[PDB]
C-alpha cells in the first residue's frame, strides 16, 4: 500500500521546459526524503538528489547541481523534477524513490514505475518498411527493415501473428538524423520459399501508420 | 525461556550480558537472550559464541537491534522507529569500554553525538547543524565544561576578563591558549583562578 | 573519491546454482551498503540494506555480508526470475551507485548463423542504401562485426543492436546495419560482413557483389 506513482511519458524538443511529478500514497510523505534517479538508455543508475518535503530542504549531487531543480508540494504529497531548457542528452528514464537516511543510509526502498523523457528536434513521423529478401540457397533468413520513424515504439508481427517461432525483433537504434530504425527477421526452412508467403505487419501508433510488407525471394 | 540451568552467561562489551543455548535449538542453531533497559531481546545464531543479532520491540512500538561482533569485542545497539527503518539512535561500544552514540533527528541527520572515552569521561555534542557546528560539553570526573563545536576544532571555555579556552580538533590534538587521564586540577569553581 | 567496483561484470550461471556477487570499495567504508535488482523494463527493487539486512518481502535465498572493503551478495540457489542486473550503492560519494553486474544464463557455446542482406531496390529509389548483417542464435554475447567494402575496412558508418537473452534457447542475436548514400553504394562492387566469435574456429564472412 506504500507506493509512488510518476507522471506519464514525455516527448519534448530541446530548449523546452519540463516538469515531471511523483505522487506518494500510503505513508507520511513529509516524513521522508524523496530522491530522483536517472538511467540513460542502456546504462546504470545515477543518483541525482533528494528533497525533504516537510520543509523543501534539497540536496543535489555535485554531478547534477545547477542542471535540474527538485521541488515538492507538501499539501498533495507530490515531488517534482524540472528542467528549464532540455537537452538531447537528457533523454533517459527517471525514477523517484524514497531515500532512507542522511548521515546513515539504508538505501532507496520504494520506487516509482519510472518516467521516460525523450528529447529530440524531430517531429512525429511514420516509418518506411523495406524487405530483407532471402538469398540463394537448409535454413534461410528473411526480414523487414523499419526505417526513419519517430517517436518509439513500433510493433512488428509476422503473417498477422501466425508466425512466431524463430522471430527476432531488434531494439531500435537512434540514427544521426534523430530518427529511429530497427529490423525484424525470421529464420525459416529454405524448403518453403516457393510455397509459404511471408508478410511483416508494422504498426506505428503515434502516427497511425500500419504497413504490411510482403517479403519475396529474388 | 532460558535461565540458570539451560544457558551460559557471556560478558559483552558495555557491561551487557547474553545467555546462549546449551547444546542446540530445535532447528539447528543456538538461542540468545539479552535484556537491555527493561526490555529483553531474543535472537538466534550459530557459533554458540555470544555473537549474533538480537531484536525486540518496546511498548511504544520502537524496534531494538543488538549485534555482537564475532570476536565479541564490539557491540552495536540500534533503536528504530515503528517502521523499522528510521534510525533513532545507534551506539557502538568497544571492549575497551569506549563508545560512540549517535542520535538522529527527524531528517536522518546526526543532531546529537556522545563520545565516551575508556576512562568514563564523555564528550557531548548537541544541536549539530549541517554546517558542522553545534554545542560542545565535556563531562569530567567531578565537573562539567561547556563550549562550542566547529567542523574544524572543538573549543571549551570557562569564564573577570581572564577567560581562556580548551581546544580539541578532528584528531586527538589538545592545545591550550595536560593530563592523559583527562584532568593537578580538581573541580568546577577552582578553574577560574590560575 | 571513494569508488565502488562490482565483479564480475557478467556472471553466467544456471537455475539451481549458487551465485556470489562482489562489491569492493577503494577504501574501508561503513556498513551502509545497499543492493538492488533490476529486471528489463522494470524499476529497481531494494534487496539488502546496511550490508546484511533483508528488505521486507525479499525471499530468504538472498543474503548480504561483508565489511570494510569487501561486500558480497549471495543467492543460495538461483531461480529463473533471479536473472537480472544487480546494483550496489553506498552512503559515501553522495550515494553513488555501482556500475552493476549482469547475471545471465550460462548455456553451451553456439556459433552464430550469419546472413547478409543487400539494400532493397525500393530503398535505393529514395537515395539511401542500408546493408544488413544478421548474427542469429549465438552464445556467449561477445561478438565482433567488421564491415568490408572492396576489401577496405569500414568505420563509423554502421550501427548494431542485440536482443535480450532468448527465453527458450538462451541465445543472443545481433543485427548490424551499414548505411551509405546511393552514390557511394553504386561506387563499389563487393560488400562483406565479417563475424568473429569464440564458437567459430575462424572468422566467418558473408558477402555479395552489387548487381548480382
Ligand atoms: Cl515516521
Ligand atoms: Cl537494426
Ligand atoms: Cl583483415
Ligand atoms: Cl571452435
Amino acid at each position: 500500500e506504500v507506493q509512488l506513482v510518476q507522471s506519464g511519458a514525455e516527448v519534448k524538443k530541446p530548449g523546452e521546459s519540463l516538469k515531471i511529478s511523483c505522487k506518494g500514497s500510503g505513508y507520511s510523505f513529509t516524513s521522508y526524503w524523496i530522491g530522483w534517479v536517472r538511467q540513460m538508455p542502456g546504462k546504470g543508475l545515477e543518483w541525482m538528489g533528494i528533497i525533504y518535503p516537510g520543509d523543501s530542504d534539497t540536496r543535489y549531487s555535485p554531478s547534477f547541481q545547477g542542471q535540474v531543480t527538485i521541488s515538492a508540494d507538501k499539501s498533495i504529497s507530490t515531488a517534482y523534477l524540472q528542467w528549464s531548457s532540455l537537452k538531447a542528452s537528457d533523454t533517459a528514464m527517471y525514477y523517484c524513490a524514497r531515500h532512507l537516511g542522511i548521515d546513515y543510509f539504508f538505501g532507496m526502498d520504494v520506487w516509482g514505475q519510472g518516467t521516460t523523457v525523450t528529447v529530440s528536434s524531430a517531429s512525429t513521423k511514420g516509418p518506411s518498411v523495406f524487405p530483407l529478401a532471402p538469398s540463394s540457397k537448409g535454413t534461410a533468413a528473411l526480414g523487414c527493415l523499419v526505417k526513419d520513424y519517430f517517436p518509439e515504439p513500433v510493433t512488428v508481427s509476422w503473417n498477422s501473428g501466425a508466425l512466431t517461432s524463430g522471430v527476432h525483433t531488434f531494439p531500435a537504434v537512434l540514427q544521426s538524423s534523430g530518427l529511429y530504425s530497427l529490423s525484424s527477421v525470421v529464420t525459416v526452412p529454405s524448403s518453403s520459399l516457393g510455397t509459404q508467403t511471408y508478410i511483416c505487419n508494422v504498426n506505428h501508433k503515434p502516427s497511425n501508420t500500419k504497413v504490411d510488407k510482403r517479403v519475396e525471394p529474388k | 525461556s532460558l535461565d540458570e540451568k539451560n544457558s551460559v552467561s557471556v560478558d559483552l562489551p558495555g557491561e551487557m550480558k547474553v545467555l546462549v543455548s546449551k547444546e542446540k535449538n530445535k532447528d539447528g542453531k543456538y538461542d540468545l537472550i539479552a535484556t537491555v533497559d527493561k526490555l529483553e531481546l531474543k535472537g538466534t545464531s550459530d557459533k554458540n559464541n555470544g555473537s549474533g543479532v538480537l531484536e525486540g520491540v518496546k511498548a511504544d512500538k520502537s524496534k531494538v537491534k543488538l549485534t555482537i561482533s564475532d570476536d565479541l569485542g564490539q557491540t552495536t545497539l540500534e533503536v528504530f522507529k515503528e517502521d523499522g527503518k528510521t534510525l533513532v539512535s545507534k551506539k557502538v561500544t568497544s571492549k575497551d569500554k569506549s563508545s560512540t552514540e549517535e542520535k538522529f533527528n527527524e531528517k536522518g541527520e546526526v543532531s546529537e553525538k556522545i563520545i565516551t572515552r575508556a576512562d568514563g569521561t564523555r564528550l557531548e555534542y548537541t544541536g549539530i547543524k549541517s554546517d558542522g557546528s553545534g554545542k560542545a560539553k565535556e563531562v569530567l570526573k567531578g565537573y562539567v565544561l561547556e563550549g562550542t563545536l566547529t567542523a574544524e576544532k572543538t573549543t571549551l571555555v570557562v569564564k573577570g576578563t581572564v577567560t581562556l579556552s580548551k581546544n580539541i580538533s578532528k584528531s586527538g590534538e589538545v592545545s591550550v591558549e595536560f593530563t592523559k587521564e583527562n584532568t593537578e586540577i580538581t573541580k568546577l569553581d577552582e578553574i577560574k583562578n590560575a | 573519491e571513494i569508488v565502488l567496483t562490482q565483479s564480475p561484470a557478467t556472471l553466467s550461471l544456471s537455475p539451481g546454482e549458487r551465485a556470489t556477487l562482489s562489491c569492493r570499495a577503494s577504501q574501508s567504508v561503513s556498513s551502509y551498503l545497499a543492493w538492488y535488482q533490476q529486471k528489463p523494463g522494470q524499476a529497481p527493487r531494494l534487496l539488502i540494506y546496511d550490508a546484511s539486512t533483508r528488505d521486507t518481502g525479499i525471499p530468504a535465498r538472498f543474503s548480504g555480508s561483508g565489511s570494510g572493503t569487501d561486500f558480497t551478495l549471495t543467492i543460495s540457489s538461483l531461480e529463473p526470475e533471479d536473472f537480472a542486473v544487480y546494483y550496489c550503492q553506498h552512503h559515501s560519494n553522495w550515494y553513488t551507485f555501482g556500475q552493476g553486474t549482469k547475471l545471465e544464463i550460462k548455456r553451451t557455446v553456439a556459433a552464430p548463423s550469419v546472413f547478409i542482406f543487400p539494400p532493397s531496390d525500393e530503398q535505393l529509389k529514395s537515395g539511401t542504401a542500408s546493408v544488413v548483417c544478421l548474427l542469429n542464435n549465438f552464445y556467449p554475447r561477445e561478438a565482433k562485426v567488421q564491415w568490408k567494402v572492396d576489401n577496405a575496412l569500414q568505420s563509423g558508418n554502421s550501427q548494431e543492436s542485440v536482443t535480450e537473452q532468448d527465453s527458450k534457447d538462451s541465445t543472443y542475436s545481433l543485427s548490424s546495419t551499414l548505411t551509405l548514400s546511393k552514390a557511394d553504394y553504386e561506387k563499389h562492387k563487393v560488400y562483406a560482413c565479417e563475424v568473429t566469435h569464440q564458437g567459430l574456429s575462424s572468422p566467418v564472412t558473408k558477402s555479395f557483389n552489387r548487381g548480382e
